[PDB]
């Protein structure tokens, strides 16, 4: 139907540049202003600027003056946002959005592109067990899990028993540690009886580092 | 120029009427739009030009206002409405209002996990406290080592409100070096929550 299609996630050092693309599909690309709006994790939306794909004219929030360049290729109906001299605090999901009318009603949105900016370098996580024991059992329920630690950048995926186990699974949002490395926990609650009869294994996948780890989680002895 | 939204967050029950207010610091326009952003998703246009319902959006959503004072209403809150809502006037975007579903108070189940031998051998110890399936979101986790309150030492993370049972879960990690870890004996996390009569302490003795 009618769509905005954005390029994939980016990972950048400070001082690098990033160029994010936004392809318009199903409507006249030159007929509408395209805007860029960004969102830092856990924060609100921040408008960056617009481009007129017909004329090439651009207008930027003052904050990004000198660092942002918006461009278009009418031949492939694609808008681009390039942000240079990147700062760690440019870490955000970057959305393109279509201005439907002079209301600036943004009716059509791209799915967003994550841009991570850090002095950190790519690193696979260390996966440690969160062993079930008497201190993680009550009322016939046992909790267990995996600690996925010191990885960069986002994201990682975690499954349990190759995806056979889905109920009671909580995979928490990662935290950015004081090291600039991410750490997250994935836990599952199970009938405590099954600790004696079932093997539990977390399957951790960190594609940016091509790391795949399976960790058996044994009850503490 | 600043856009203000009130309240910053709210809880309401299914079937409740929810009203969110947006105020411009100074006059901008009568043109104001409202967006809904669900966790993990792009913002979605719900109301345009103050009061017009976007085509295909359920009729329980509405908006009103002019000048500098605007409101957004969900007539009858539904489970699928959990999201953050934003007002906007041109370049100016409000800080957002998070809406979650109000349910019966649920006390968390509190669990604690010692560091693994694998991690210790690598020189670090992480102790994890898990609070499971609680409501409301507000909760307090503080770590005690030999009964000394910790600070600058831990981070926590909270899930999105669960779709089937409307609860939250919270994971907190205390981290320190193995050398530091082995200095002390008792590791405890002390949990405070509306559903708990008094704080709950979950703890273990190293070795």
């Amino acid at each position: 139907q009618v769509q905005l299609v954005q390029s994939g996630a980016e990972v950048k050092k400070p001082g690098a540049s990033v160029k994010v693309s936004c392809k318009a599909s199903g409507y006249t690309f030159t007929g509408y202003y395209m805007h860029w709006v960004r969102q830092a994790p856990g924060q609100g939306l921040e408008w960056m600027g617009w481009i007129n794909p017909n004329s090439g004219g651009t207008n930027y929030a003052q904050k990004f003056q000198g660092r942002v360049t918006m461009t278009r290729d009418t031949s492939i109906s694609t808008a681009y946002m390039e942000l240079s001299r990147l700062r760690s605090d440019d870490t955000a999901v970057y959305y393109c959005a279509r201005e439907r009318s002079d209301f600036w009603d943004f009716d059509l949105w791209g799915r967003g592109t994550l841009v991570t900016v850090s002095s950190a370098s790519t690193k696979g996580p260390s996966v440690f067990p969160l062993a079930p024991s008497s201190k993680s059992t009550s009322g016939g329920t046992a909790a267990l899990g995996c600690l996925v630690k010191d990885y960069f950048p986002e994201p990682v995926t975690v499954s349990w028993n190759s995806g056979a186990l889905t109920s009671g699974v909580h995979t928490f949002p990662a935290v950015l540690q004081s090291s600039g490395l991410y750490s997250l926990s994935s836990v599952v609650t199970v009938p405590s009886s099954s600790l004696g009869t079932q093997t539990y294994i977390c399957n951790v996948n960190h594609k940016p580092s091509n790391t795949k780890v399976d960790k058996r989680v044994e009850p503490k002895s | 120029i600043q856009m203000t939204q009130s309240p910053s967050s709210l809880s309401a029950s299914v079937g409740d009427r929810v009203t969110i207010t947006c105020q411009a610091s100074q006059d901008i326009s009568n043109y104001l739009n409202w967006y809904q952003q669900k966790p993990g998703k792009a913002p979605k246009l719900l109301i345009y030009d103050a009061s017009n319902l976007e085509t295909g959006v359920p009729s329980r959503f509405s908006g009103s206002g002019s000048g500098t004072d605007f409101t957004f209403t969900i007539s009858s809150l539904q489970p699928e409405d959990i999201a953050t809502y934003y007002c906007q006037q041109y370049e100016f975007i409000g800080p957002g209002t998070k809406v979650d579903i109000k349910r019966t108070v649920a006390a968390p189940s509190v669990f604690i996990f010692p560091p693994s031998d694998e991690q210790l051998k690598s020189g670090t110890a992480s102790v994890v406290c898990l609070l499971n399936n609680f409501y409301p979101r507000e909760a307090k986790v503080q770590w005690k080592v030999d009964n000394a309150l910790q600070s600058g030492n831990s981070q926590e993370s909270v899930t999105e409100q669960d779709s089937k049972d409307s609860t939250y879960s919270l994971s907190s990690t205390l981290t320190l070096s193995k050398a530091d870890y082995e200095k002390h004996k008792v590791y405890a996390c002390e949990v405070t929550h509306q559903g708990l009569s008094s704080p709950v302490t979950k703890s273990f003795n190293r070795g």
